[PDB]
């Protein structure tokens, strides 16, 4: 929002498991379907800490977009059922099992808003495939446009991630002793971050390339806004200050080595002293290996 | 028009298309640097202007088709570099 | 003289006459000598007069020196003018390093992570 009352939406693992369990509750022949629940959580700043969620009977036509049903009475019963068990559990939004956005969503956003303003969507996936997080958070804002078109309820993206508690931490810990990820030490861990990062940039850019190629040919009406922003992108690329930048970057590297040199050197001396310690312990073990 | 590192314009190059001598052009750039249509700097002594950022404005279907291949071109740079540190680095480290 | 370019080596190719068989064969070398000399002079100067170039490459005539000022590609103004090919375009790009130095960094990491 323009309001600094929303920004970091942080979903705890048991929610993720909860929507992925809900997606198989319905999952009979009603699968292949958007399923919706309400997000319970707490928050007090630029966060929306999500903690609990429970499916709400939900149906939706598979060719229409004004034929959606959501048992809000069920909500006004359960919401109290869970309040009676934990205070401090308002309704901070509602989740929608992807795979991506539907025109219908905004409609839902106003039958959930009759409880809590600021409600957010949290698109969670039922299929691991993305390499970034399977948790995108949107808000229902509205704006005015330079083209002069009537105000709209759009959806605006806010950064997202998942966090944890000690409880959560420990349960997850326990569940990933099969797929060990701790054998990997620091240095390599961060090299992984820097290759896996390119694995992101690559596919994001790829998606923009498919879009531009989509309007140029195989027509799809142009939306001037996208192309606008897409110009700022190519002005921001680091280029025009080429020579000077070169002469500086080289220098800062030079420093970087100076300190690496020192590091590796001390490391060597210390390890070698370790070796002297082994040799002397071996001589004095050889005086014992004799004797009687 | 100038797309690249080449983003400097010379006073005597602006004046000819703006139809005014080189004593107005100074102020003229300053109104642009004010409203925001331009961000950058005047290098008055050597008669240069530094055009660092210029507001967007609508394009047509023929300019987009060039941007597509300009962006593609960048994509394969990324691909190849990722492929550079999957070999070697990823191989051993993890 | 050959290995460390010193000239006066064309002059001593007719002064090594104490054994005549030397002066018969050594003539061959004199076509490489001219080449190395012009190889350095292509970088060492930028304006000399024409008759001096005739005195340096050990020619007697102007005609020969026209042909050899045509193979290297120089112009024939009042003084024989050069073209800058010593460091025509500098190595002002560490974008060319870029990939290579990143390989190296990765390599260090391998030695600090391997199981030894």
């Amino acid at each position: 929002m323009p309001e600094l009352a929303v920004q970091k939406v942080v979903v705890h693992p048991l929610v993720l498991l909860s929507v992925v369990d809900h997606f198989n509750r319905i999952g009979k022949v009603g699968n292949q379907k958007r399923v919706v629940g309400v997000l319970l959580g707490s928050w007090q700043k630029k966060v929306l800490d999500v903690s609990n969620s429970f499916a709400v009977p939900f149906d939706e036509d598979d060719k229409d977009d004004s034929v959606w049903f959501l048992d809000h009475d069920y909500l006004e019963n359960m919401y109290g059922m869970f309040k009676k068990v934990n205070a401090r559990e308002r309704i901070v939004g509602w989740y929608h099992t992807g795979p991506k956005l539907h025109k219908n969503d905004i409609a839902i956003n106003e039958l959930m808003k009759r409880y809590c303003p600021n409600s957010v969507l949290v698109i969670i996936d039922v299929k691991p495939k993305d390499l970034g997080l399977p948790t995108e958070a949107y808000i229902s804002v509205e704006e005015v446009h330079d083209d002069g078109t009537p105000t709209s309820k759009t959806f605006e993206h806010v950064t997202s991630e998942i966090g944890a508690e000690e409880a959560e931490e420990v349960g997850v810990e326990h569940l990933l002793r099969d797929i060990k990820d701790t054998t990997v030490g620091t240095l390599s861990q961060r090299i992984t971050n820097q290759v896996h990062g390119l694995k992101g940039l690559n596919s994001k850019l790829l998606d923009i390339r498919s879009y531009l190629e989509k309007v140029a040919t195989g027509k799809l009406p142009i939306n001037h806004q996208i192309i606008y922003q897409l110009q700022d992108v190519f002005n921001l690329l680091p280029d025009v200050s080429l020579q000077e930048f070169v002469k500086a970057f080289y220098l800062k590297t030079n420093d970087q080595m100076v300190v690496v040199y020192l590091a590796s050197l001390i490391r060597s001396v210390v390890a070698l002293h370790n070796l002297i310690n082994n040799k002397i312990a071996n001589r004095d073990a050889e005086k014992k290996e004799g004797q009687e | 028009t100038r797309p690249a590192n080449h983003r400097q314009l010379t006073f005597e190059e602006i004046a000819k298309s703006a139809k005014i001598t080189v004593n107005e052009v100074e102020l003229l750039v300053m109104k642009a640097l004010s409203v925001g249509l331009v961000k950058g700097s005047i290098d008055e002594v050597d008669k240069r202007v530094h055009m660092t950022w210029v507001q967007p404005r609508v394009l047509d279907l023929q300019q987009i088709k060039g941007m597509k291949d300009r962006l593609e071109f960048w994509c394969t740079d990324v691909k190849s570099m990722e492929m550079l540190v999957e070999h070697q680095a990823h191989d051993i480290l993890t | 003289y050959l290995m460390e370019g010193s000239y006066n080596k064309v002059f001593l190719a007719k002064g090594n006459i104490p054994a005549e068989s030397y002066t018969f064969f050594i003539d061959i070398l004199l076509d490489t000598i001219r080449d190395e000399i012009a190889g350095c002079i292509e970088k060492a100067y930028e304006k000399i007069l024409f008759t001096e170039a005739t005195r340096i490459l050990f020619f007697n005539t102007p005609k020969k020196m026209t042909d050899y000022a045509k193979k290297r590609g120089w112009v024939l103004g009042p003084n024989n003018y050069y073209s800058f090919a010593s460091q025509q375009q500098k190595p002002e790009d560490t974008t060319i390093p870029s990939t290579e130095l990143a390989k190296q960094v990765i390599e260090y990491a391998r030695q600090l992570e391997m199981i030894v």
